[PDB]
C-alpha cells in the first residue's frame, strides 16, 4: 500500500478562490507561523542546569575504563588477552608474566583512549569482569598524553569508581 | 545644555542596542525551547558587557587587500548615520525640530547604503563585493516603497513634520486608516535593515556573513551597533507613523512610556519574524518588491491622493 | 602595589573572554551531531554565552569534531591560521584526539594536534554532548587562570 | 506542567491545539530508574537430549 | 570575456553538510555545473575491515551513516547472517525493526531540520532535536551508547531490552506526531518554504533510475518502490504501513515524503511495541553468537566458544553477497566477500548518498546558488557514507 | 530532589564551596560528584547512597578526587614494564 | 521561564525612556519652564524675535503682560 503526498487539486469556486486571495494578501499562514513560535515562547524550556543537573544515563553506559578486583583485593585480570584480541581499534596493549607468587598477572596494561572507540567489546570478552567501561564521562584533559592510560591509571580508576561500577554491574549482569 | 541633550540621546540608544542583543538572544532561545543567556550575570544581564569587552580586546584582522581609508570610513559613516537618525524623532519633543524630518530620515537612510558599497569594495576578496552589490540593489529597491508609502501616509499629515504625526493621530491611530500601507511599510523596513527572510547580505547559511566576513572585533562591533540602532530607530518610526500615542503637554512622560512600549513591541516583532520563517531568495525578494509591493503601492498612493480631496478631509499644512 | 591593578584588569579581560567563547562549527564526522546536541535545548550552549558563530574572523575557539583526513588537514590549518587571537582548539572525539578507529589508515592524520595546537582533548567516540559541555567549561576555567597582564608586568 | 491556566490557554490558542495533553517534557509517567531483576528465557536448543549440533 | 565565476570552495561553510568542496561555475546568477569534491572524510574504512574480524568490523558501520547507526549495522548483520546460513530469533528481529524505525525517525528529523536550517528556518531544529535527544536516551538504555550502539549484530542483538524500555518508547511515540504537526505548522504551507522548495531540483523518474537513485529520491518522482515492502527483511512483512509517493520530483515533494515517512515510522513503531514476542535475542548457536556469561563461567563448551568467538571469531563459509536494506537515506547495501576465514576478504559499502551526490550537477542545472543548498539538503548527505 | 520537575531537572546537586584543598565557590564542575552520588545524580538508579549505601571495600578510595588535569597532580604516562635486554658490564680490573 | 526575558526588556525600556524625558526636561529648563517655542515659519521666528526684544533680558521666553505697560 502507498499514499499520495501532493495529489490534491485546489477548489476553483468563489469562496475557495476568495479564501486563497485573502491568504495571499493578508498573510494568514505567516500569522500561523508567528502563532506557533509565540506558543513555544510560553512553554517551559527543556534546558537542564548543567553541571548542577545532569543528563539521565543507564547502568549500561560506556564511559571511562577501569580494572577491577575481587573482594580480597586481588586483581581480576588474569592476562588472557581476550580484550586485546577483540579490541576493534587495537587500543589495548598487554604484557604479562608469572608473578612472584606464581599468579598469572599483567605487567603492562595500556589503553590508548584516543584510539579507543568505546564500544565495550573488551568488557564483553573479559571472562572475569576485570576490564569494564565505567560511568565516568567527564575526564577531558588539557594534553594528549594524559589519555594514554597505564595499568596504574586503570587500577586507580577501578579503585576510584568501584563503588558505583559494582552497583551498575549488579543492575545489568542478569542481562549479560 | 543642548550638548547634554545630544549625549543623553546618544548614550542610552547605544545601551539599548547592547541590551537588544541580549533580548533578541533570549526571545530566540525561548521560542526554540531553550533559554539563551542566563549564566553571565543575573538572567544574562551582564552578557552584552561581556560581548563588548571581548570584542574590543580581540585582534581586529585587517585584510592585506583592503583600502584602509574606506575600510575605517564605512563603520564611521554607518554608526554616525545610525545615531543621527534619532535627532528628529518626536519622543514628545524632538532634539532637532525640522519642517522636513521624515524627508531627512529618508535621505540619511539612503546615505547608509554607502557603508555596504564601501565595505564590500574595500574588503576586496572579489566575492564579498558581489554580496555587497546584492545588498545595495535590495536596499535601493526597497527605498522606492519606503518613499512612496511615506508619501501616501503623510497626505493625511499635511507636512513632513514628525511632530504633526502626534496631532494627526490624536483621536485614532493611522493604522486604522492605512493598514495595507502599514503592512507593506513594515515589510519594507524589515528588508531595509537586512533582517528576517531579507538578511541576504549576511546569510548565515548562504554566504557565512557576506560583506562582514573580513571585519572583526571592533569595526564588526560598530557595524553591529549601527544595524541594531537602525532596527530600533525604524521600529520607533513605525510606532510614531502608525500607532501614534496620546500626548499630554503637561505630562510628556506618559507619551514617552507609550512610545517606548510600542517601539519595544515592534522590535520584539522584528525578532519574532527572525524565529518563524525561512529565508527569501535574492531574486524572490526582488520579485516581491518589484511585482507585488510596487503596483499596490502605486495604487494606494493614487487612492490616498484622491481620498482627502473627494471627502474634504485635506489636513492643514501648518 | 601596581600589580593589583594589573591582576584586576587581567581578571576582567579573562572573564569577558570566557563569558563570550564563540566557537567555530568544524563538524567533520559523527562528533558533529553530538556537538549540535550540546547546541540543542537540553544543554543549550548559548546559555553560557557560547553562541552559534560564523566565519573564523569572529570565532574564539575551534572545535575539531570528527576525523581529520590527509585531504582535509590543509584546510583545517588554513582556517586555524585565519582565526584572530586569542584562539583555542578543542579536540573532540577519538579520531581528532589520536586517530581513533582509523588510526592505522593511509588517509587519516593521527590526531589534529599534529596540525594545530590543542587546548582540550575531549575523549569518547563520540563524547556525549554533556562530555563536550564539560570540556567547554574546562576550557573556560583554563581561560580564567591565564595571567597575560601579570606576565607583562614582570617582564 | 507548572504553567498557569491563563498561560496554558494563551499557548493552546497560539498553537491552535491543546498542547497540555502531549507535553514534550517528561514527568512521573516515565518508568522507574530502578527496575526489578529480569529472568531471560533460553533458546530453542537449551535441551538435554535430541539436540545434536549436526542437526542444527 | 567569459569570466564565469569559478567559486571552487566551501568546505568550512556551515551549509556544507559537514565536509564538502564544491567546484562551481555560474553563468552570472545561475549554476552551469556543479563539481563535488569528496574524500575529505575518506578514512579507508573498507580496507580497515579486511584487517578486522567479522565482529570487529561491525562498529565501522555505526560511523558510516552516523545519523542512521542501527540501520547500517542491521544491513551488515543481515549480510553476514546470509553468508553464515543462520537465522536471527524472532524477538531479535522485532527489536531490530523497532530500532530501525526509531533510527529512521532520528535520521528524518536530522535531515528535515538541517535542510530547513540551511534554508533559514532555524527554529524547528531545536524542537525536534529534543525528541532526538530522547531517542538517544533509548539507544543508550539499550546499548550504553547514545549514537554508536553496536547493538545489532550478526545473529541478533547484543543483549535484551531492559525492563521498562517499551513503556518509555510508548510514552515518547504517543506524543511525537504532535511534534511533526508543529514542524509542518512552520514549513508545509509557508509561502517562503515552498518558494524555496517547489519546482527545485526536479528529477525525472527514469533519469532517477538511471542515475542510481534510491529511497525518497526515487519515490519523490512517483516511483512506487520500497525495499521494506518489495524485498522485506526481518519481520517487515508482518508490519503494516504506507509508502508516501511524490508527484513532481522536486524538493517540496521529497520533504513531504520524509515527513509522512516519519508518520509511518510511528505507525510501524506502534505495532512493534504491541507485537514484541518473548524469547532469546541472539541465535542459539554458540559457534556464531557468544554464550551467556553465566554459561561461559560454568560450562566447558561455553567457555571454549566464548574464547574462540572473542579471539578468532566465527568462520564464514566462502562466498559473496550483496544485501541491501531500506535505509532512511535510501538503499544501503554491502557487497561482502568471504574467503572462508574469520575475516572478510572484501567489503564494498553501497551508500545511497554516493549516487545521490553524484547527481548534484544534474539536479542543479538552471538553478541559482541558493537552490544548490536546498538540493544538497534534499539529497540528505552524510559524507561518512559518501566517502567511507 | 523535586519530583514535580520534569525529568532531568527533578534532581540536582549544589556543589560544595571547598573540596580537596581547592576553593570551589565559583569554580565547580561535574567531576566533583563522588561515585556513590554519581549514580543517583545521573538517574542510573532511584536510590541515593543514604538509603542504599555502596558496598564497603578496603581498596575503594575514601576520598574522591576531581579532574586534576592541568594541575601538578595530573597523570603522566610511562612504561610499566622492566628493561628487556641486559647489557654486558665490563670488568673493573684492567687486563694489563 | 519566559518572564526572565523581562529584565533585559526593562533595561531596554529604561534606556529608551531616558532620551525623551531628558529632551522634555531640558526643553523646559532652557525655555523659562514652558515648552520650547516652535518656529516652523518666519512669522513664528519674528514672534520670538519680538519677544526677545521686549523682554529687556534678551530672552524670548520672559513674557511681558499688561504689567509691563498695559
Ligand atoms: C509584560 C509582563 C507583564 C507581567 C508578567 C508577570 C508574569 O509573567 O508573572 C508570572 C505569571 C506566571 O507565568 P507562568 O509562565 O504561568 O509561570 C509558570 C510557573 O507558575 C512559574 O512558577 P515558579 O515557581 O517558577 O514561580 C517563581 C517565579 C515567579 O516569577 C514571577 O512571578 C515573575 C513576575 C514578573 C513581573 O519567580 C522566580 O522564579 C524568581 C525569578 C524572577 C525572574 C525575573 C522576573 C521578571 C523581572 C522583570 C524585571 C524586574 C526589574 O504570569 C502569568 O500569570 C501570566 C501573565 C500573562 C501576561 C500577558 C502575556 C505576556
Ligand atoms: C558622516 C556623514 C554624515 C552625512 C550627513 C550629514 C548631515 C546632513 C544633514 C544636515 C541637516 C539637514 O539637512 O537638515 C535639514 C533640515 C530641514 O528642515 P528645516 O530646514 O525646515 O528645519 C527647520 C528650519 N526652519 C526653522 C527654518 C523651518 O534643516 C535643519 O535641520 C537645519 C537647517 C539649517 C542647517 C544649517 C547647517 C547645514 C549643514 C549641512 C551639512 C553640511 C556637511 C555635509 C557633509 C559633508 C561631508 C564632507
Ligand atoms: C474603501 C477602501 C478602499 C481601499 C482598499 C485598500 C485595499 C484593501 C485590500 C488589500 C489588502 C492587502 C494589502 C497589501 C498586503 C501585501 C501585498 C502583497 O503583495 O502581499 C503578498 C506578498 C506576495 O505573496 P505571494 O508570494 O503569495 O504572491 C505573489 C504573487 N503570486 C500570487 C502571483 C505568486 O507576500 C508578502 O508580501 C509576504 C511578506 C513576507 C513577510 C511576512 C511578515 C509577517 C508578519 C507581518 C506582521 C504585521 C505587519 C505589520 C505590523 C504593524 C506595522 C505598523
Ligand atoms: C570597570 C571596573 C573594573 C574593575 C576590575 C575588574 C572587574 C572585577 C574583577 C574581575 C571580575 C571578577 C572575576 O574575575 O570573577 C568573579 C569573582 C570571583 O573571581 P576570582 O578569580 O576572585 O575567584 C577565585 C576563586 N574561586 C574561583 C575558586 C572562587 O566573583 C565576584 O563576585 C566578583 C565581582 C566583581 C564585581 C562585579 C560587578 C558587576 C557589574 C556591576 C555594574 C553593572 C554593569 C555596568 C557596566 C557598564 C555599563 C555602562
Ligand atoms: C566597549 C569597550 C570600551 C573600552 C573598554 C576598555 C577596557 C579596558 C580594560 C583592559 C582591556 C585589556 C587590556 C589588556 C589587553 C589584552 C591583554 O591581555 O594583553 C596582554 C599583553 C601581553 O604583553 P606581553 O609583552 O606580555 O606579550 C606580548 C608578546 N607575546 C605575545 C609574543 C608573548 O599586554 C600588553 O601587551 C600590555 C598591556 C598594558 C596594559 C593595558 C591596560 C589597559 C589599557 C586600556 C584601558
Ligand atoms: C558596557 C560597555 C563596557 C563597560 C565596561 C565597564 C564595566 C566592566 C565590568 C563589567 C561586568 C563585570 C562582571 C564581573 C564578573 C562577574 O560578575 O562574574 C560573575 C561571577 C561568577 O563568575 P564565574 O567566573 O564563577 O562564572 C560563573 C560560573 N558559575 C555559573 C559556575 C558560577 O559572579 C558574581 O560576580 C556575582 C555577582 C554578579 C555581578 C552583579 C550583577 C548585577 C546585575 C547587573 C546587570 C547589568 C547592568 C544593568
Ligand atoms: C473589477 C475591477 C478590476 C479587477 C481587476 C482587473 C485586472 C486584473 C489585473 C491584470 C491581470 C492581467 C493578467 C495577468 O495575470 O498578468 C500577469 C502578467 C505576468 O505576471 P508574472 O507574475 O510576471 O507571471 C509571469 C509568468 N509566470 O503580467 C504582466 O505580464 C504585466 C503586468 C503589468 C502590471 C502593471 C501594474 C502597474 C501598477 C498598477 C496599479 C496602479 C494603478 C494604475 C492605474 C490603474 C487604472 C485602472
Ligand atoms: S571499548 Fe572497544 S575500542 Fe575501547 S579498549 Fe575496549 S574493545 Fe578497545
Ligand atoms: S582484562 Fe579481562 S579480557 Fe583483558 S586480559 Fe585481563 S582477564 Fe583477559
Ligand atoms: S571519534 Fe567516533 S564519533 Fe567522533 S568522528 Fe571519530 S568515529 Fe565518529
Amino acid at each position: 500500500t502507498y499514499k499520495f503526498v501532493n495529489m490534491r487539486e485546489p477548489s476553483m469556486d468563489m469562496k475557495s478562490v476568495t479564501d486563497r486571495a485573502a491568504q495571499t494578501l493578508l498573510w494568514t499562514e505567516l500569522v500561523r507561523g508567528l502563532g506557533m513560535t509565540l506558543s513555544y515562547l510560553f512553554r517551559e524550556p527543556a534546558t537542564i542546569n548543567y553541571p548542577f543537573e545532569k543528563g539521565p544515563l543507564s547502568p549500561r553506559f560506556r564511559g571511562e575504563h577501569a580494572l577491577r578486583r575481587y573482594p580480597s583485593g586481588e586483581e581480576r585480570c588474569i592476562a588472557c588477552k581476550l580484550c586485546e584480541a577483540v579490541c576493534p581499534a587495537q587500543a589495548i596493549t598487554i604484557e604479562a608474566e608469572p608473578r612472584a607468587d606464581g599468579s598469572r598477572r599483567t605487567t603492562r596494561y595500556d589503553i590508548d583512549m584516543t584510539k579507543c572507540i568505546y564500544c565495550g567489546f573488551c568488557q564483553e570478552a573479559c571472562p572475569v569482569d576485570a576490564i569494564v567501561e565505567g560511568p565516568n564521562f567527564e575526564f577531558s584533559t588539557e594534553t594528549h598524553e594524559e589519555l594514554l592510560y597505564n595499568k596504574e591509571k586503570l587500577l586507580n580508576n577501578g579503585d576510584k569508581w568501584e563503588a558505583e561500577i559494582a552497583a551498575n554491574i549488579q543492575a545489568d549482569y542478569l542481562y549479560r | 545644555m543642548f550638548m547634554i541633550n545630544i549625549l543623553s540621546l546618544i548614550i542610552p540608544i547605544l545601551l539599548a542596542v547592547a541590551f537588544l542583543t541580549l533580548v533578541e538572544r533570549k526571545v530566540l532561545g525561548y521560542m526554540q525551547l531553550r533559554k539563551g543567556p542566563n549564566v553571565v550575570g543575573p538572567y544574562g544581564l551582564l552578557q552584552p558587557i561581556a560581548d563588548a569587552l571581548k570584542l574590543v580586546t580581540k585582534e581586529p584582522l585587517r585584510p592585506g587587500t583592503s583600502s584602509i581609508s574606506m575600510f575605517i570610513i564605512a563603520p564611521i559613516l554607518g554608526l554616525s548615520l545610525a545615531l543621527t537618525m534619532w535627532v528628529p524623532l518626536p519622543m514628545p519633543y524632538p532634539l532637532i525640530n525640522m519642517n522636513l524630518g521624515v524627508l531627512f530620515m529618508l535621505a540619511m537612510s539612503s546615505l547608509a547604503v554607502y557603508s555596504i558599497l564601501w565595505s564590500g569594495w574595500a574588503s576586496n576578496s572579489k566575492y564579498a563585493l558581489i554580496g555587497a552589490l546584492r545588498a545595495v540593489a535590495q536596499t535601493i529597491s526597497y527605498e522606492v516603497t519606503l518613499a512612496i508609502i511615506l508619501l501616501s501616509v503623510l497626505l493625511m499629515n499635511g507636512s513632513y513634520t514628525l511632530s504633526t504625526l502626534i496631532t494627526t493621530q490624536e483621536h485614532i491611530w493611522m493604522i486604522f486608516t492605512s493598514w495595507p500601507l502599514a503592512m507593506m511599510w513594515f515589510i519594507s523596513t524589515l528588508a531595509e535593515t537586512n533582517r528576517a527572510p531579507f538578511d541576504l547580505t549576511e546569510g548565515e547559511s548562504e554566504l557565512v556573513s557576506g560583506f562582514n566576513v573580513e571585519y572583526a572585533a571592533g569595526p564588526f562591533a560598530m557595524f553591529f551597533m549601527a544595524e541594531y540602532a537602525n532596527i530600533i530607530m525604524m521600529n520607533a518610526f513605525t510606532a510614531i507613523l502608525f500607532l501614534g500615542a496620546s500626548h499630554d503637554p503637561h505630562t510628556p512622560e506618559l507619551y514617552t512610556i507609550n512610545f517606548v512600549l510600542k517601539t519595544l513591541a515592534l522590535t520584539i516583532t522584528f525578532l519574532w519574524i527572525r524565529a518563524s520563517y525561512p529565508r527569501f531568495r535574492y531574486d524572490q525578494l526582488m520579485h516581491l518588491l518589484w511585482k507585488s509591493f510596487l503596483p499596490l503601492t502605486l495604487a494606494l498612493c493614487m487612492w490616498h491622493i484622491s481620498l482627502p480631496i473627494m471627502t474634504a478631509s485635506i489636513p492643514p499644512q501648518s | 602595589r601596581g600589580e593589583y591593578v594589573v591582576a584586576k584588569l587581567d581578571d576582567l579581560v579573562n572573564w569577558a573572554r570566557r563569558s563570550s567563547l564563540w566557537p567555530m562549527t568544524f563538524g567533520l564526522a559523527c562528533c558533529a551531531v553530538e556537538m549540535m546536541h550540546m547546541a540543542a535545548p537540553r544543554y543549550d550552549m548559548d546559555r553560557f554565552g557560547v553562541v552559534f558563530r560564523a566565519s573564523p574572523r569572529q570565532s574564539d575557539v575551534m572545535i575539531v569534531a570528527g576525523t581529520l583526513t590527509n585531504k582535509m588537514a590543509p584546510a583545517l590549518r588554513k582556517v586555524y591560521d585565519q582565526m584572530p587571537e586569542p584562539r583555542y582548539v578543542v579536540s573532540m572525539g577519538s579520531c581528532a584526539n589520536g586517530g581513533g578507529y582509523y588510526h592505522y589508515s593511509y588517509s587519516v592524520v593521527r590526531g589534529c594536534d599534529r596540525i594545530v595546537p590543542v587546548d582540550i582533548y575531549v575523549p569518547g567516540c563520540p563524547p556525549t554532548a554533556e562530555a563536550l559541555l564539560y570540556g567547554i567549561l574546562q576550557l573556560q576555567r583554563k581561560i580564567k587562570r591565564e595571567k597575560r597582564l601579570r606576565i607583562w608586568y614582570r617582564r | 506542567a507548572s504553567a498557569t491556566r491563563v498561560i496554558q490557554l494563551l499557548r493552546n490558542w497560539a498553537s491552535g491545539r491543546d498542547l497540555q495533553a502531549k507535553l514534550q517534557l517528561r514527568y512521573q509517567e516515565i518508568s522507574k530508574r530502578t527496575q526489578p531483576p529480569p529472568k531471560l528465557p533460553v533458546g530453542p536448543s537449551h535441551k538435554l537430549s535430541n539436540n545434536y549440533y549436526c542437526t542444527r | 570575456l567569459v569570466s564565469n565565476l569559478t567559486l571552487n570552495f566551501g568546505p568550512q561553510h556551515p551549509a556544507a553538510h559537514g565536509v564538502l568542496r564544491l567546484v562551481m561555475e555560474l553563468s552570472g546568477e545561475m549554476v552551469r555545473k556543479c563539481d563535488p569534491h569528496i574524500g575529505l572524510l575518506h578514512r579507508g574504512t573498507e580496507k580497515l575491515i579486511e584487517y578486522k574480524t567479522y565482529l570487529q568490523a561491525l562498529p565501522y558501520f555505526d560511523r558510516l551513516d552516523y545519523v542512521s547507526m542501527m540501520c547500517n549495522e542491521q544491513a551488515y548483520s543481515l549480510a553476514v547472517e546470509k553468508l553464515l546460513n543462520i537465522q536471527p530469533p524472532p524477538r531479535a528481529q522485532w527489536i531490530r525493526v523497532l530500532f530501525g524505525e526509531i533510527t529512521r525517525l532520528l535520521n528524518h528529523i536530522m535531515a528535515v531540520t538541517t535542510h530547513a536550517l540551511d534554508i533559514g528556518a532555524m527554529t524547528p531544529f531545536f524542537w525536534m532535536f529534543e525528541e532526538r535527544e530522547k531517542m538517544f536516551e533509548f539507544y543508550e538504555r539499550v546499548s550504553g551508547a547514545r549514537m554508536h550502539a553496536a547493538y545489532i549484530r550478526p545473529g541478533g542483538v547484543h543483549q535484551d531490552l531492559p525492563l521498562g524500555l517499551l513503556d518509555d518508547i510508548y510514552e515518547f511515540s504517543k506524543n511525537f506526531s504532535f511534534r511533526i504537526d508543529e514542524l509542518e505548522e512552520m514549513l508545509t504551507n509557508n509561502r517562503i518554504w515552498r518558494n524555496r522548495t517547489v519546482d527545485i531540483g526536479v528529477v525525472t523518474a527514469e533519469d532517477a533510475l538511471n542515475y542510481g537513485f534510491s529511497g525518497v529520491m526515487l519515490r519523490g518522482s512517483g516511483i512506487q518502490w520500497d525495499l521494506r515492502k518489495t524485498q522485506p527483511y526481518d519481520v517487515y512483512d508482518q508490519v503494516e504501513f504506507d509508502v508516501p509517493i511524490g508527484s513532481r520530483g522536486d524538493c517540496y515533494d521529497r520533504y513531504l515524503c520524509r515527513v509522512e515517512e516519519m508518520r509511518q515510522s510511528l505507525r510501524i513503531i506502534s505495532q512493534c511495541l504491541n507485537k514484541m514476542p518473548p524469547g532469546e535475542i541472539k541465535v542459539d548457536d554458540a559457534k556464531v553468537s557468544p554464550p551467556k556469561r553465566a554459561e561461559m563461567k560454568t560450562s566447558m563448551e561455553s567457555l571454549i566458544h566464548h574464547f574462540k568467538l572473542y579471539t578468532e571469531g566465527y568462520q564464514v563459509p566462502p562466498g559473496a553477497t550483496y544485501t541491501a536494506i531500506e535505509a532512511p537515506k535510501g538503499e544501503f547495501g554491502v557487497y561482502l566477500v568471504s574467503d572462508g576465514s574469520s575475516r572478510p576478504y572484501r567489503c564494498k559499502i553501497k551508500a545511497p548518498g554516493f549516487a545521490h551526490l553524484a547527481g548534484l550537477d544534474k539536479m542543479s542545472k538552471g538553478h541559482m546558488l541558493a537552490d544548490v543548498v536546498a538540493i544538497i539538503g534534499t539529497q540528505d548527505i552524510v559524507f561518512g557514507e559518501v566517502d567511507r | 530532589e523535586d519530583n514535580k520537575q520534569f525529568f532531568g531537572r527533578h534532581r540536582w546537586v549544589i556543589y560544595t564551596t571547598e573540596m580537596n584543598g581547592r576553593d570551589t565557590f565559583w569554580d565547580v564542575d561535574g567531576s566533583m560528584v563522588p561515585p556513590e552520588w554519581h549514580r543517583w545524580l545521573h538517574c542510573m538508579t532511584d536510590d541515593p547512597p543514604t538509603t542504599k549505601p555502596p558496598t564497603a571495600r578496603k581498596y575503594i578510595w575514601t576520598n574522591h578526587k576531581f579532574n586534576v588535569s592541568g594541575t601538578p597532580q595530573q597523570y603522566v604516562p610511562y612504561s610499566t614494564t622492566r628493561k628487556k635486554i641486559q647489557e654486558w658490564v665490563p670488568p673493573s680490573t684492567p687486563y694489563k | 521561564m519566559w518572564f526572565e526575558i523581562l529584565p533585559g526588556i526593562a533595561v531596554m525600556a529604561a534606556c529608551l525612556f531616558i532620551p525623551g524625558m531628558a529632551t522634555a526636561h531640558i526643553h523646559k529648563f532652557t525655555n523659562g519652564g514652558k515648552e520650547k517655542r516652535v518656529a516652523h515659519f518666519s512669522y513664528q521666528w519674528n514672534l520670538m524675535e519680538r519677544d526677545r526684544c521686549i523682554s529687556g533680558v534678551n530672552r524670548y521666553h520672559v513674557t511681558k503682560g499688561l504689567e509691563n505697560i498695559d
